[PDB]
This record gives C-alpha cells, sequence and structure tokens, in this order.
C-alpha cells in the first residue's frame, strides 16, 4: 500500500506524469516491478563507499576547488550523525557525479 | 504531541543537507522524491536497482523531446 | 624510449607512474589523467604527500 | 619556474642542514601557488581564464563549418565536369543563404 503509493509518486515526479491512467505510466509501474524482482545486484559495502567518498573529496581537491572539497567533507560529516547513511550516500554517488561549478551558495 | 514534530524539523534539516549534496553533485532529484527514496530504504532497497530505474525513467523523458 | 629521457636513471624513472581520476559521468581523459610520484624509501621525511597534492594541482594546471 | 628554481638551487646547495632544505622547498612550491592562479583569493582571477578556453574549442567547430560547406562544394563541381567529360546554380544559390549567418555568428 505504502510501497505502491511510494512508487507511484516517484514515476509521477520523475517522469512528470500528472495522468495515472496514462499508459506510460502503466509501462513504467511494470517496468518498475519486473527490475524490483529480479535479485542480481549488489548490496552496498561500508568500506567500498568510504573509499569513494575520500576519492570524490581528493578529487575536488586536485581540481583546485578547495571550499567545494571542505564543503563536500563538512556536510558528508554532519550527515553521518543521528546503514542508511550508505544507502542514501551510495544511490547520491552513482545517480550523477561532479558539477563543472562549484555549486556552493550556502551562507547559514 | 511536540517531540514528535521536532522529529520532523530534524527530518528536513537532512533534507537540506542532502539538498547542498545534491546540487554540489548536479543531481535532478528534488526534495519530495528524495523523501520517496528515504521511505524506500526504510523498507530496504538496493541503491543500484532505484538508480537503474531513475537511470532509464529521465532518459525516458529525453525520448519525448 | 624513444626520447631524451632514456638515458637517465631507471630508479627515477620507475618512481614515476601513471595514475587517474576516479570516474564522474563526463570523463574525458583530458579531464581524468595524472602522473604519480610516490615514495620508495626515507624520502617520505623530505617529501609530504601533502606536498605531491599541490605537486599534482599546478600539474593540472 | 627560474625565480623559485634559482632561489630553491640556492638555499639547497649551499645548506647544510636537512631542516633547511625542507623549509626552502616547502615555501618554494607556496609561492608557486600563489604565482600561479591556484590560490583561494585569485579564483575569481581563474574563473575568467576558463572562459578563454572556451572560445577556443567552440572557434574549431565554427572554423570547420566554414568547410564543411564551402570546401564541401568544389568536389561536386569535379563531379558536374565528370557529368561533362542546374543543380551547384542551386549552391551558388546556397552561398548566398550561408555567409551572412556564418559571418554573424563570427
Amino acid at each position: 500500500a505504502q510501497q505502491e503509493r511510494d512508487v507511484r509518486e516517484l514515476v509521477r515526479g520523475v517522469a512528470g506524469l500528472q495522468d495515472e491512467a496514462d499508459p506510460n505510466f502503466q509501462l513504467a509501474l511494470n517496468f518498475a516491478w519486473s527490475n524490483f524482482r529480479f535479485h542480481r545486484f549488489l548490496d552496498v559495502n561500508s568500506h567500498k563507499i568510504e573509499k569513494t567518498i575520500e576519492g570524490i573529496y581528493e578529487k575536488f581537491v586536485i581540481h583546485s576547488d578547495l571550499s567545494k572539497a571542505a564543503s563536500w567533507k563538512r556536510l558528508t560529516e554532519e550527515f553521518l550523525n543521528a546503514d542508511a547513511h550508505y544507502s542514501i550516500l551510495s544511490l547520491l554517488l552513482c545517480l550523477s557525479d561532479s558539477p563543472s561549478n562549484s555549486s556552493y551558495v550556502e551562507t547559514p | 504531541a511536540a517531540a514528535a514534530a521536532a522529529n520532523l524539523n530534524a527530518v528536513r534539516e537532512t533534507m537540506d543537507v542532502l539538498l547542498e549534496i545534491s546540487r554540489i553533485l548536479n543531481t535532478g532529484l528534488d526534495m519530495e522524491t528524495l523523501s520517496i527514496c528515504v521511505r524506500l530504504c526504510e523498507q530496504g532497497i538496493n541503491p543500484e536497482a532505484l538508480s537503474s530505474v531513475i537511470k532509464e525513467l529521465r532518459k525516458a523523458t529525453e525520448a519525448l523531446k | 624510449r624513444a626520447t631524451n629521457a632514456q638515458f637517465d636513471s631507471p630508479e627515477i624513472l620507475r618512481r614515476l607512474d601513471v595514475r587517474l581520476l576516479e570516474v564522474s559521468p563526463g570523463d574525458t581523459g583530458w579531464d581524468v589523467f595524472s602522473l604519480d610520484y610516490h615514495v620508495d624509501g626515507p624520502i617520505a621525511t623530505v617529501f609530504t604527500r601533502e606536498c605531491m597534492s599541490h605537486y599534482l594541482r599546478v600539474f593540472n594546471f | 619556474l627560474e625565480c623559485s628554481w634559482d632561489e630553491l638551487w640556492n638555499k639547497v646547495q649551499q645548506a647544510q642542514d636537512l631542516d633547511h632544505i625542507i623549509a626552502a622547498h616547502e615555501v618554494f612550491l607556496d609561492t608557486i601557488i600563489s604565482r600561479c592562479l591556484l590560490d583561494s583569493d585569485s579564483r575569481a582571477l581563474l574563473n575568467q581564464l576558463r572562459a578563454v578556453f572556451d572560445q577556443i574549442i567552440e572557434l574549431q567547430n565554427a572554423q570547420d563549418a566554414i568547410y564543411r560547406a564551402a570546401l564541401e562544394e568544389l568536389q561536386r563541381r569535379l563531379q558536374f565536369e565528370e557529368k561533362k567529360k542546374e543543380e551547384e546554380n542551386k549552391r551558388i544559390g546556397e552561398f548566398k543563404e550561408s555567409i551572412p549567418k556564418m559571418c554573424s555568428q563570427l
């Protein structure tokens, strides 16, 4: 119930669809179920994520975007307080990766 | 309840932390959708499967452009 | 082997070896390449790892 | 790479303590960091310099886009002669169409 709602809102947000009776919506739902019920993936290991996050930090330092690297390590350090860490991290890490700009305008 | 809503403020605080993390990484995801993803990993899910789902869904909006 | 570097000691060509940048969805080899000189003796007391980092940054430029 | 190199070369090869050589190499590389635009405060300077590198690669496309129309006609003109041993009239019309847009872009 809540699972189905989550998958529906995911499709609605990302495909931009507002009609849940669109046949494309039904095809996307069938695709999501068929991808989910086929289990072959590896499960996220924290050590590989740790190697990856320090690698992203070092990559920022080498390209001489120093404040971006400081904010990157800072934001991950603040996130790592209060498993689901590495899930959300691994997700965001593989989804895309770095910009050609700093993309940093936070002034708290 | 009062403590049950300050936890919801706490959820929004980490959601803005992940907002900064999403822009410095240049992802297309917004805040509502990442809360859906957070509920998905509450039930347990491969991030490798969610990324394949979204790596199909975003570049199936570039096929009707 | 073809260039003037051949008549320089095999040790110091051996200590310099290739490296890359860990991947990103817009990879070019012109974005992703480095050389690494790494420590092979007590020279770590002379050459810090962050000194190799500044080395690699001006190398990137 | 001569200034910092001269003063580096001097304060290694005259020095008879390891820490002085260390402290010379350190400030050597550090003033080089300030001398390029790889400092924290000169970064805005750096930002302009990256914008000098865009128009370079842009020009490669814009230069070849001339030859992808201009030069491309003349082998077809040879092929018109290989008939001779109406339609490049249309290419003369195409030139009045191609030239102003590329010129305005330049």
